[PDB]
């Protein structure tokens, strides 16, 4: 109903983006993160979103692992940017 | 997608100078 | 003139209905909109002020945007940057 965040507003850091998830390359997810936060934040959403342990899944960005830890801004991520997440269950 | 996005992030915005405000329209 | 004290800022909202507004120039258009939005009822995040030819976001401030106690700012309902 709603749709908050810069809609491509991506300056500098502290002015949250969209960040879109996509697992199991069969669908997407569109999270709302700002950038010099630790993409650990996001991580867990999909999970809270899916049912994922957050730890077990793989996200990646644009040619980056983004090792949670990563943070958007530090790995330069933009609004509805995409983390891929691939996770099976083995 | 359809909901919305639980994360909490730092600040947002920043103010150096104060001001109030005004009226017109 | 103004340096970092008030200055009233013009806020056009499309319909060609602007506004006044005294904002300290190192303050954050933030609040010059947020009169804007109380002038009114818009919602402050559904709209996007601009200022005179300039992209604005709630912390952009006159200083950061050159304005004055003789500008413009040029309201946009989402349409601009964040």
């Amino acid at each position: 109903g709603s749709e908050e965040k810069p809609k491509e507003g991506v300056k500098t850091e502290n002015d949250h983006i969209n960040l879109k998830v996509a697992g199991q390359d069969g669908s997407v997810v569109q999270f709302k993160i700002k950038r010099h936060t630790p993409l650990s934040k996001l991580m867990k959403a999909y999970c809270e979103r899916q049912g994922l342990s957050m730890r077990q899944i793989r996200f990646r960005f644009d040619g980056q692992p983004i090792n949670e830890t990563d943070t958007p801004a530090q790995l330069e991520m933009e609004d509805e940017d995409t983390i891929d997440v691939f996770q099976q269950q083995t | 997608t359809v909901g919305d996005e639980i994360v909490d992030l730092t600040c947002e915005s920043l103010e150096p100078v104060v001001v109030d405000l005004t009226h017109n329209d």
